[PDB]
RNA sequence: GCCCGGAUAGCUCAGUCGGUAGAGCAGGGGAUUGAAAAUCCCCGUGUCCUUGGUUCGAUUCCGAGUCCGGGCACCA
RNA sequence: GCCCGGAUAGCUCAGUCGGUAGAGCAGGGGAUUGAAAAUCCCCGUGUCCUUGGUUCGAUUCCGAGUCCGGGCACC
RNA sequence: AAUGUUCAAA
RNA sequence: AACUUGAGUGCAGAAGAGGAAAGUGGAAUUCCAUGUGUAGCGGUGAAAUGCGCAGAGAUAUGGAGGAACACCAGUGGCGAAGGCGACUUUCUGGUCUGUAACUGACGCUGAUGUGCGAAAGCGUGGGGAUCAAACAGGAUUAGAUACCCUGGUAGUCCACGCCGUAAACGAUGAGUGCUAAGUGUUAGGGGGUGCCCCUUAGUGCUGCAGCUAACGCAUUAAGCACUCCGCCUGGGGAGUA
């Protein structure tokens, strides 16, 4: 529980979800719009981010770590508002990675909307 | 208007209460163009705040707007193909001229019998707080400042 | 004829270990907008089941009490 | 020839365990709006199947009664 | 990214 | 009888997602395994059905299994047409350029037959990861069998065998000669100095002459000539009896 921090996070057009974890996969925090009263589509704004990565930084408690490293999956509204806003708990972002899973012709997607 | 910016142009002296200020809720009490009838009522109406709150009713005035003083508006503005509302801050100017309808509004309101003193008991108990009106600034005060929404709105 | 659970906003649940009452559905009034439904504010009354006692004080502990859910039920 | 279910706004159902009648579809009049349909208010009459009795009181319990649905039906 | 039907006779 | 320009065979080189048969790899979806963790994920205009403390979704590792091959990729290439795009090997068709050594008209078009022929469908097999008719559940409207969402069977996948249709579309049959010019691009071949102009073959645009009802086509003709085959003769009734 000592000092140590990856952040990941993904923003789809629902429930733009953070979770930041150790050097493993050990699930310190996690937190959501959906913990919080969001569900008319304010699921997802900027301000559901504003108080996203607050609400799962500050809710360290055993860690407050040195940096974030966050890995940024979701391809969504709720990117920079959540990784600005993340510095608000004081946490000094220092690198940024951004990993979204694109295919490569693998399986054939649903069909468009009307 | 489609065309922009009407002049304002609009004067508002006083005989000795020294307040531009002032005159303007003499300007909203006025109804059915008797002007013939306010001052000597809203006059009446100052001088029993002395008699009935614990000071002059200059140094109560500003205070007396100061707590009613509304802060935030919600115009509604159907966003780039959605529909729902935003805050906007008032511009100073009209943000006074938002603020002196709720004295007079529920001046008629408190039946307490005698409209010089039902509207002058809030001016009294609106330095001190939980008057009349001032419940409806707090609750138009958290219409969206709570409910924070797309603050990225144009209108 | 026997042991428990309790009657907790108009509906449903919560703590309710004597100084120490909460949520959500409903209702009303604004806003929306061609009109309703959604949707967003602002509000209130709860009942702490009848009643007495250990009571600085009982929604809270005993039992004079109504109703219903869990087991009764034996070789008459 | 036999045992039950009952005739509950003009249509369909509800409690109807003797003091103790409800909903929705329909109808009418406003509003809408170029005109109808939608859509929104505000309204009413029910029948508690014929009739007598236990009746402080029966839409409510018996049976003198009409109609129809459930089983009858045997060697 | 909508919830919107119809116009008796040439 | 001969000749060689039409078409063929030799010689050199040049490209190409042309096909059929094995083999290898990476990204991703889903479902199993276990860590950490706890109150929701997912969902739309808004919402619910569905999944969740019995331990979800987000995330760490690992396993299994099937489908398609992001970047290159482009009015790019190849095939008669449908079409074909990860990579390597085995077999194999077709066209282009230059060259002149042969053969000396051996060619064109095709009635009936003979074959190839997307997608759905059918038969006997296997395979089943995502999708996904019928259907089922939730909203929407007056009703919605629909558009929206959560699931889901056939099918979509491979071998063998049928069916033989489509806006199978440049809505433009096939062959051969001839009539202004610019302008990109692909595969070559010669001339002159990584660069500048000669012609052949495809493939895009802009444009006179000409035809055209007009839109527009215009060296890839819908122009000007010839040769052969297929087809139409007002619309409904009808691609039906
Ligand atoms: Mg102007
Ligand atoms: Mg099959
Ligand atoms: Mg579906
Ligand atoms: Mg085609
Ligand atoms: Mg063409
Ligand atoms: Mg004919």
């Amino acid at each position: 529980n000592i000092e140590n921090g990856v952040a990941h996070i993904r923003s789809t057009f629902n429930n733009t979800i953070v979770t930041i974890t150790d050097e493993f996969g050990n699930a310190l925090s996690w937190s959501s719009a959906g913990a919080l009263g969001f569900k008319g589509s304010k699921k997802s704004t900027p301000f559901a981010a504003q108080m996203a990565s607050e609400t799962a930084s500050k809710s360290a408690m055993e860690h407050g770590l040195k940096t974030v490293e966050v890995t940024v999956k979701g391809p969504g509204p709720g990117r920079e508002s959540a990784i600005r806003a993340l510095q608000s708990a004081g946490l000094e972002v220092t690198a940024i990675r951004d990993v979204t899973p694109v295919p490569h012709n693998g399986c054939r997607p649903p069909k468009r909307r009307r | 208007p489609r065309k922009g910016s009407v002049p304002k142009r609009d004067v508002l002296p006083d005989p000795i209460h020294n307040s531009k200020l002032v005159t303007k809720l003499i300007n909203k009490i006025m109804l059915d163009g008797k002007r013939g009838t306010a001052q000597r009522i809203l006059y009446s109406a100052f001088d029993l705040v002395e008699q009935r709150s614990g000071r002059d009713a200059l140094e109560v005035f500003e205070e007396a707007i100061n707590n009613i003083m509304p802060v935030l508006e919600v115009k509604a503005r159907r966003v780039g193909g959605s529909n729902y509302q935003v805050p906007v801050e008032v511009r100073p100017e009209r943000r006074t001229t938002l603020g002196l309808r709720w004295l007079v509004n529920y001046a008629r309101l408190r039946g307490e019998k005698t409209m010089e003193d039902r509207l002058a008991n809030e001016i009294l108990d609106a330095a001190n707080n939980t008057g009349g009106a001032v419940k409806k600034r707090e609750d138009t005060h958290k219409m969206a400042e709570a409910n924070k929404a797309f603050a990225h709105y144009r209108w």
